[PDB]
């Protein structure tokens, strides 16, 4: 909005603005390190205590 | 010269006439006086600091 006035000046009219704002996406990675030889542990049976 | 009254009512309710203008590089004289708006006592009593 905008004040009227009375002395001789060039009044703004009924001004908008529009603005946007714009999202950012984050990726985040670690990498952890498993051995061959518990994976194929786990991928077997056990019948030995 | 008008008297103090006059003078104190000629202080306060316009320019007396002719400051500096606003937000130029060098000081011109304001002609419009659309949107300053100032009080001067040293053109009210002729004296500098």
């Amino acid at each position: 909005p905008t004040i009227a006035h009375g002395d001789g000046r060039r009044p703004s009219k009924q001004r908008t603005f529009i603005v946007v704002k714009n999202c950012h996406k984050h990726h985040i990675s670690t990498e952890m390190e498993l051995s061959m030889l518990d994976l194929e542990i786990l991928h077997s049976i056990p019948e030995t205590p | 010269n008008r008297g103090l009254y006059n003078m104190v009512n000629e202080y306060s309710q316009r320019l007396g006439g002719h400051p500096a203008t606003s937000n130029t590089e060098v000081q011109f004289v304001v002609i419009a006086g659309t949107d300053v708006f100032l009080e001067q006592p040293c053109s009210f009593l002729q004296e500098a600091f």
